[PDB]
Formats: C-alpha cells, sequence, structure tokens
RNA sequence: ACCGAUAGUGAACCAGUACCGUGAGGGAAAGGUGAAAAGCACCCCGGAAGGGGAGUGAAAUAGAACCUGAAACCGUGUGCUUACAAGUAGUCAGAGCCCGUUAAUGGGUGAUGGCGUGCCUUUUGUAGAAUGAACCGGCGAGUUACGAUUUGAUGCAAGGUU
RNA sequence: UAACUUGGGAGUCAGAACAUGGGUGAUAAGGUCCGUGUUCGAAAGGGAAACAGCCCAGACCACCAGCUAAGGUCCCAAAAU
RNA sequence: GACAAUGGUAGGAGAGCGUUCUAAGGGCGUUGAAGCAUGAUCGUAAGGACAUGUGGAGCGCUUAGAAGUGAGAAUGCCGGUG
C-alpha cells in the first residue's frame, strides 16, 4: 500500500452513501493494485558447520568410488585447445555423457577443449563441490589431483 | 415501490405469454397487386 | 421349485434359475456355493423349517465377485463449519440357483 | 433394493362394496369404511399408487350417535369473509342431507394428499337404501369387530 | 513465484453444476445456489437411506396384516404363535409368500394358530 | 546420490500449517484465534508481563 | 437445400424485433412478405428486407423454385449494445442501452 | 525457482494522456489476422449497411471488434412431462414413456407416495421478521527479516563454532 | 483404569432450560442471584402435533435382516376395535 | 486372527490432495500440446484418468526443492449480464 502510486485521497465519504467503507483507492482489495505478503528481495543461503562440508564432500567422492565411478589417469597433456581431440580422449577410454574431469592447478587447454561438450564439466581439486560431484555419473581424476584431494579431505 | 425478489426466467415467460401481436387483415386485391389491409384502399403497389 | 434361502445377514427368496445379489461371500468366480441356511421350501410341497428345513440345501455358482455403485457419504452442519464427505462401494456377489433341494 | 412386490395398473382390480349403515354409530362405521378405500385391507398394499376398492353406504340415515353428540357436536364452517363462521349440529346433518354427514366422517380419515382426494372419489354414500350402481355389481360386506 | 488463479477453480465448481442437473433453473445453472442444494441433497441422502429400512418394514407389516385377517388372525397374535413355532422368517419374507403362493401363507398361518 | 532420487533424512521436515484456507484443515474460518477481544486482531495481544 | 440471410448489429433491440419475427416463421415464403409488408411495427420494413435478401440466395446461388418456399427459421440474437447514459436528477446519471440485433431468416423447400 | 496485460511502473497501446477540479491537486481504461496481406477480383439482394456465392489461405465460425472464446444472460429447436393444485424445489420409493453407455446388477423423463422451514456471520438460543450476498467471472487476508525459546533432524563431543 | 510431574500449543472470563436446595421479589415472572445435578451449548436419532434445554437414546460406512427403550396399537399413521 | 475404538464448535495433533516455478532423471507432442466442451470412468476425500469434439503450440511424469498455493460470502474491488 505504501509503494503504490497515488491514493491518499479517502475515495468517498464514511457514512451516509451506501457503499462500503473503502479508505483508499490503492487498498489491497481495490484493482489498482497494494500487496499483502509478496516476495521481498532476501538471501537463501546459508551455512553448515564446517566439519559437515568435509563429511558431504567425502560422501560425494565415495559413492562414485563404490559404484565404480572413479577413473584416475596421468596428466592430460594438451597443448593447444581442440574440442574434437578431447571428445576423442572420452571414447578412448569409456565415459558415460555426463563426465567430471579434476586437474590439480587449472589446466588452461582442458579447460578449454572440454567447455563446449555438453555435459562434460573441468574443475580444479580445491574447486569441487557437492553438486557438480554428484550431478556427474563418472569423475575422471588425475595423478596430481587424487593425490591433492587426498591430502586436504584428509 | 422496489421488487422484494427478482422475478425468475420462469415467472417472467409465464407474465408474458399475452405479451404477443397479431397477424393482420390480409386480403387480396382482385384488381391488381398484393395483399391489402382489409377495408383499405390501397396506396402503392396495388390497384385499390 | 421355491426357497427362502439365509444369506449374509438376511434373507433372500430364490427360484431356480435366477440371478441374485448377496453381501460378498469368501468364493473365486466360476466355483459352486452351497447355500446351507433354508427356512422354507414351498412350491407344489411345502416343508416349513423348524428353524430350518434339516437338510435342503441350495446349490449356485458364483458370478461376478463385485463393487457396487458409488454412493458419496455428505453430512454438513448448519452453522457450525464441520462437514465430511466420503465415497463408499459396497462389495457385492453374483450368484445364479441352479438346483433346488428339500 | 432385492424384492418387493409393487402394485401398478394392470395389477389391481378394484371392486365395488355394499356397508349397510343402519344401527351403526358414525366413527366405527366410518374407520372401517376409510381402510377399504385405502386398501389396507389387501395384501397388494402399496402406499403410492390406489390400491383399495370401491364402497357404497346405503343406509346413512340411520346412523347411531352415542350420548348427546346430536344436540351437540356442531360442525364448523368458515367461508373465508369476516365474522363468517357457521355451524350446524349433528343431528340437524343427520335429518337434512345425511349423505354429507358419512363422507365427511370418512374423508377426515383420509389423508390430505393427492391420492387421499382420489381414493375419497371412490366413496359413493346414499341416504335411504337404494343405490343406482347395479351396473357396477357391488358385493356386502359386513364390518368387523 | 506468482501462482494466479487458472484453470482450479472452473474445474471444482463445474462438477458441482454438473451433480446438481435436474434442479429448477436457478439451481442447476448458478454455482452458489447449486452448492447449497447439492450439500442439502447429500444430507437428504443420508438421512433417507437410514429411512428406507424403516419405511419398507412399516410397507411388509401391513401386508402381513391384511393377509393375515384373511384367516381371522391380527399381526400381533400371527407372529407371537409363529415365533413360539420357531419360526425365524422376516416381515419381508413373510410379506412376499403371502402375495405369491397363498397357500404356503395358509399352511404357516396354521403353524403359528396351533402354536398357542 | 543422484539429483532425481534425492530424499532427505527422516523426521528432518515438516510442512508448515497454512492457516486460514478452508474448513477441513481446523484453522480456517477464525485461524486459530478464537473469536473476538484484542488477541483476536491483527497486532492485537498485549506485551509480555 | 436452405438459403439463408443474416443482419448483423441492426439498432432495433432483440425484445422489438422478436414480435413481428413470430409472426412470419413456419409460413410459406410469398405469405411471410404479406404479414411483414402491413405490420406497423418498426422492424417489419427490416425483416422484409432480410426476407428478401434470402429468397434471393436462393434463386441466385442455390437455383431454388422461389414460388413455393417456407421460412424455416426466424430468428434474433442479442449483437453488442451501445451504452449511453442519462442526466435524470441531483446529478445522477443513468444507463441507457441501445441494444442491437443480428437477424436471421432461413428459408427452404423442405427437400434434400 | 521477477511479472505476464484486473499482473508488472499510473502508463507494454501517439500517459501524468483522455477526463475531473476555480485552483493546487486527482487521475484512467485500452496488447494478440495470418507464415506471408496473399486484406475477399467478380456475381446476387440492398439506398447503404449487411449478407449469399465465388476467390485467397493449411485454416475466413483466421475477415481486420480478426489467437483461443469459459460462465452469467439471450435465443431457436426438440425427447419426456404439466391446466383440482398449498410447493427450502430436493430426497428416498416408484409405474409409465423414451434412449443405448468409459456396458454396468445403464441413461433421460417423472403419474404418485414418504420425508424435508437456504447458506454464512453472529449468538444462551436464528426457518428467522438479526447481519451479508442480484447473478457470473477475475482479483481479494498469518508473510518476511532479525532476535528469543522449544522440539525434530544431523554433525562431534568435554568440547562445539566461526 | 487411570493418576501425577515436566514441557510445546491453546480457546473460553455474554451461558441456557429443566429438576432440586435457597436468597431476593409478591410461597410474580421464560425474573434475578447462589448450592446441586442432567441436557443443550458442541448431539443428529425416537417420542412430547409442531417445539436448542423435557423423555428415551450417543450416528465409522453399506443392507428391501432381527430384538428393543421412551412411547404406543380404530382412521389419519407401524402395531390389541 | 481375535478384541476394542471412531457425534462433535473454540482449539490441539496427524496424514494428505491439487496449484505455479526450480533442479535432476525420464518423457509426450502438427500422425495436433496446453486450454475448452461433453461423457454412463477411477480413488475413502481433496482428486485422478480415458474417450470424442474444439483448439493450433507447447506440456506432462518421477524425486526433491521453493512459494504471490487453493474463495461463497468482507453494504469487498473491477468487469460483464439480468
Amino acid at each position: 500500500r505504501s509503494a503504490v502510486s497515488g491514493g491518499g485521497r479517502k475515495p468517498w465519504k464514511q457514512k451516509g452513501t451506501g457503499r462500503a467503507r473503502q479508505g483508499t483507492i490503492r487498498a489491497p482489495q481495490w484493482r489498482g493494485g497494494g500487496i499483502v505478503f509478496g516476495p521481498t528481495p532476501r538471501s537463501y543461503a546459508y551455512k553448515m558447520p564446517k566439519k559437515m562440508r568435509r563429511l558431504a564432500l567425502r560422501s560425494a567422492l565415495s559413492f562414485k568410488a563404490q559404484e565404480n565411478g572413479l577413473t584416475v589417469v596421468d596428466a592430460f597433456n594438451f597443448e593447444a585447445p581442440k574440442t574434437k581431440e578431447f571428445k576423442n580422449v572420452l571414447s578412448t577410454l569409456e565415459q558415460p555423457k555426463k563426465v567430471l574431469v579434476v586437474t590439480e592447478n587449472e589446466d588452461v587447454n582442458v579447460e578449454l577443449s572440454a567447455r563446449n561438450i555438453p555435459g562434460v564439466q573441468v574443475t580444479t581439486a580445491q574447486g569441487l563441490n557437492v553438486l557438480d560431484i554428484t550431478n556427474a555419473d563418472s569423475l575422471v581424476i588425475t595423478e596430481a589431483a587424487a593425490k591433492k584431494v587426498e591430502e586436504v579431505l584428509g | 415501490a422496489v421488487p422484494k425478489r427478482r422475478t425468475s426466467k420462469t415467472r417472467k415467460n409465464k407474465r408474458r405469454t399475452h405479451f404477443k401481436i397479431s397477424v393482420p387483415g390480409m386480403t387480396e386485391c382482385p384488381n391488381c397487386g398484393e395483399y391489402k389491409l382489409s377495408h383499405r384502399v390501397c396506396k402503392n403497389c396495388g390497384s385499390y | 421349485m421355491f426357497a427362502i434361502i439365509e444369506t449374509g445377514g438376511k434373507q433372500i427368496k430364490v427360484e431356480e434359475g435366477q440371478e441374485i445379489f448377496v453381501e460378498k461371500l469368501d468364493v473365486n468366480e466360476g466355483d459352486t456355493f452351497t447355500f446351507d441356511k433354508v427356512l422354507f421350501v414351498g412350491g407344489d410341497s411345502v416343508k416349513v423349517g423348524a428353524p430350518t428345513v434339516e437338510g435342503a440345501t441350495v446349490t449356485a455358482t458364483v458370478n461376478k465377485q463385485g463393487r457396487g455403485k458409488k454412493i458419496t457419504v455428505f453430512t454438513y452442519k448448519r452453522r457450525k463449519n464441520s462437514k465430511r464427505k466420503k465415497g463408499h462401494r459396497q462389495p457385492y456377489t453374483k450368484l445364479t440357483i441352479d438346483k433346488i433341494n428339500a | 433394493m432385492r424384492q418387493t412386490f409393487m402394485a401398478n395398473e394392470s395389477n389391481i382390480e378394484r371392486k365395488w362394496y355394499v356397508i349397510d349403515a343402519e344401527g351403526q354409530t358414525l366413527g366405527r362405521l366410518s374407520s372401517e369404511v376409510a381402510s377399504i378405500l385405502r386398501g389396507k385391507n389387501k395384501v397388494t398394499y402399496t402406499p403410492h399408487v390406489d390400491t383399495g376398492d370401491y364402497v357404497i353406504v346405503i343406509n346413512a340415515s340411520k346412523i347411531e350417535f352415542t350420548g348427546n353428540k346430536e344436540t351437540d357436536k356442531v360442525y364448523y364452517r368458515h367461508s373465508n369473509h369476516p365474522g363468517g363462521i357457521k355451524s350446524i349440529t349433528a343431528g340437524e346433518l343427520r335429518r337434512t342431507n345425511p349423505e354429507r354427514l358419512i363422507e365427511n366422517s370418512i374423508k377426515g380419515m383420509l389423508p390430505s394428499t393427492r391420492l387421499g382426494e382420489k381414493q375419497g372419489k371412490k366413496l359413493f354414500v346414499y341416504g335411504g337404501a337404494e343405490h343406482p350402481h347395479a351396473a357396477q355389481q357391488p358385493e356386502n360386506y359386513e364390518l368387523r369387530g | 513465484p506468482r501462482v494466479k488463479g487458472g484453470t482450479v477453480t472452473r474445474a471444482r465448481r463445474k462438477k458441482t453444476i454438473k451433480l446438481a442437473k435436474g434442479y429448477f433453473g436457478s439451481k442447476h445453472t448458478l454455482y452458489k445456489v447449486a452448492k447449497q442444494q447439492v450439500m442439502k441433497s447429500g444430507q437428504y441422502a443420508f438421512r433417507d437411506r437410514r429411512q428406507r429400512k424403516r419405511d419398507f418394514r412399516k410397507l411388509w407389516i401391513t401386508r402381513i396384516n391384511a393377509a393375515a385377517r384373511q384367516h381371522e388372525m391380527s399381526y400381533s397374535r400371527l407372529m407371537n404363535g409363529l415365533k413360539k413355532a420357531g419360526i425365524d422368517i422376516n416381515r419381508k419374507m413373510l410379506s412376499e409368500i403371502a402375495i405369491s403362493d397363498e397357500k404356503a401363507f395358509a399352511q404357516l398361518v396354521t403353524k403359528a394358530k396351533d402354536a398357542l | 546420490m543422484k539429483l532425481h532420487e534425492l530424499k532427505p533424512a527422516e523426521g528432518s521436515r515438516k510442512e508448515r500449517n497454512r492457516v486460514g484456507r478452508g474448513v477441513a484443515t481446523g484453522n480456517g474460518k477464525t485461524s486459530g484465534r478464537g473469536h473476538k477481544g484484542q488477541k483476536a486482531r491483527s497486532g492485537g495481544g498485549v506485551r509480555p508481563g | 437445400m436452405e438459403a439463408k440471410a443474416v443482419a448483423r448489429t441492426i439498432r432495433i433491440a432483440p425484445r422489438k424485433v422478436r414480435l413481428v419475427l413470430d409472426l412470419i416463421r413456419g409460413k410459406n415464403a410469398a405469405e411471410a412478405i404479406a404479414i411483414l409488408k402491413l405490420t406497423n411495427k418498426a422492424s417489419s420494413p427490416v425483416i422484409e428486407k432480410v426476407l428478401m435478401s434470402a429468397l434471393a440466395n436462393a434463386e441466385h446461388n442455390y437455383d431454388m423454385n422461389t414460388d413455393e418456399l417456407v421460412v424455416k427459421e426466424a430468428y434474433a440474437n442479442e449483437g453488442p449494445t451501445l451504452k449511453r447514459f442519462r442526466p435524470r436528477a441531483q446529478g445522477r446519471a443513468s444507463a441507457i442501452n441501445k441494444r442491437t440485433s443480428h437477424i436471421t431468416i432461413v428459408v427452404s423447400d423442405g427437400k434434400e
């Protein structure tokens, strides 16, 4: 009511017209508006204890290990970015449609050669979260990233 | 002064059953023309 | 030629050949259900049961384990914000008398 | 809704009876006749159609009134006009129109529905022992105790 | 997100207008007056399922009483003596013997009559 | 888990009581307030103590 | 075969036009002209103009015998109204409904 | 995990604009042809509007009020009913007359019988002659933030937490 | 077969009639104010002609089964002229 | 398998049905989506289908999220229409 334009005028008088008691042209039963309890701009984020974040991330990639969706390889050696070549890498070793490649530090040529295939996501070992681990059907970590996620998660 | 109740669709149609209209005279003009009104002299499209 | 069987919690006036509707028995379809409680046999020779006729079964074949038509059970109170709506299909059996005894 | 005989047209046969009314008290005669008209002496009785048969009351001027209710027992009647209340004693109806004395006793023992008005149409009361209905062939009916 | 009142108000109101078929004029067209009549008629249907069991036992006794006075019996003395005989037949089955098989009703009258 | 087969822990989540929606919820007309008085108005009631 | 004509948004109100339109329906096409020429209602030159138009669509478009035709259907539907106001007393207007009609007559010879 | 044209800015539209007020000031309603305008050449009725053909188009009850077109309301047809009857308009019980289904101990109608004084809100108590609603449609009311306390759940625990 | 304690959440502080013990009034009130019950309130069903509070009796839902309570049994209108 | 319970207003507790949106999965659509209309279908309920018309592009389902989430009443508001 306080935000819609107009409506300071009481629209008619309180007694004696035969019509209902209305107080402004912009009351919430009027057509012109005034919303009662609608959306307000708020923030939806919240937090867990940070021992409960390590355990949720260990449980997301132990579910990958127990269902054999963990394929550790050696280093990716891409000089130039080439999406056609990286798609053949994911077919010589058999992978499902959604795959999550993980390197230790940021490899700029893997993150470009896999950027365009629908279903594939490149992630730093530092940048693993629960929602792209559990979105993928299979991990493909490297040697340097498997040792890195082992040190920081345990 | 004012109607205490609305009249229904049934009660309204029972009232206006005598709200009708009659067919008129319709006698032929034997000299020439179409049907004239009975006991009337024609003006147009007839010889009465 | 004429019998009164007792079945369910009530009594049925049966003749041989007709399709009768009884509250639900624990038989399957296509079976033969014999009625054990005959109270009155008439027709030509009239045998009045003492409470029963002491014998005199009625065999009948079973058709159509079924559910009845849905009735909606709606009851409300006049000013008090309290009503209840529920539905009901009642089970039945459609037997067919085919042989009488006395 | 298993099996109950519900009577019908092409299913009921209404016969004709004659009740001699000499030496009969009014509402004991009238109550027995009221259950012949409705059909409650029939085993094929349904309440919603007109089972029940015809009654002729043939004497009707020889009706007993016990007590003092031929000078008492005024019959009242209002004319739907202001102060239009009108009365006649039971003895004055016995000597003058005794047919309406009896056929208002019996029609008052009948329901006021559309069926009870047509069940009262089956009653033919005559003052003095001659009725015209020899074509309809009625029987004698003796009243029960 | 905003959810508007689309398509669920009619679907709830049409199946009350459809459930009110055969009512006088306004009471099968308009929602507010047919809703009240369907609530009224569900209350009547509950009530009259309980009274159909009363009004048919009332019908059977009237026919047993009229069939027993053709044998010089009352309804009261018939089913007194028919219980002293041990007969466990209904008012319904006894009302259907008396219409269909007139001799079989007369043979259980003379079993109740000598039971007194 | 999977993002299409994930389910919460048992007893963790209840749905909240929407109040003022129809007869059969038990909080429909008067909405848990009772009929009248200061406690039945919006913003009404009185301060603690 | 049937032949029809309509007249949409005729400023005569639907109640006033259905009076004279009840006089001519079911009747043959020759005498329906004579009824519409002799009733002194306002609608009688308008339905007659539509009955002329449907007898002309029978002879021309469908090649019927216009001498033996009968008016099957003769109805008038509601059209869009023109909502006018009217100043009565003490600053108080009242609405006047300028109703319109869709007049429709169809004509046939009853054969298929 | 904002709105979809009564929403979202008052304003999706030649809006602070018609309009109202002496003035400050108040203040609207009003989106949708089709892919493409190919937007109906000609013929007929008519003064014209309108129609009926023809024609375009996948579609013209897509014809410029033009996407779908719901109810109120207005009609025209009908199958069954109704002119001795007292009615909260049904509801059970039912003959008759029609009809044939998401085929199931079917559908429409109802001679007649039994029962039966709307719904809310208010009240000790309302058929109430107490209040509210002409009808239909849309809109229209326990929300959010922060804190507190309780449970529920889950961490790990003499520690737990940023 | 409950009771108690602790905790979360309440709604109510306008009651009514009968019967009974009382005050008040007028051994007046469908009055009023208390004690005591029951019912209504928030309880439909049956009876009291109709009739919140009286009488009988507490409705999970089908049944065209039976017995019964208060009440009743010539006709209306079930059952004893 | 026995046995027991199940009138109910303020009010307390529980379990649900639909609505729009999101996420993931799996789908359906000019061989006609959503709507709309009709039907004698199913579920204890809120409800769910199916068929056939109309309609001419979207929409289900599963699981889990979020809420502008459910109307018959306010001498409600705005539209139509008596």
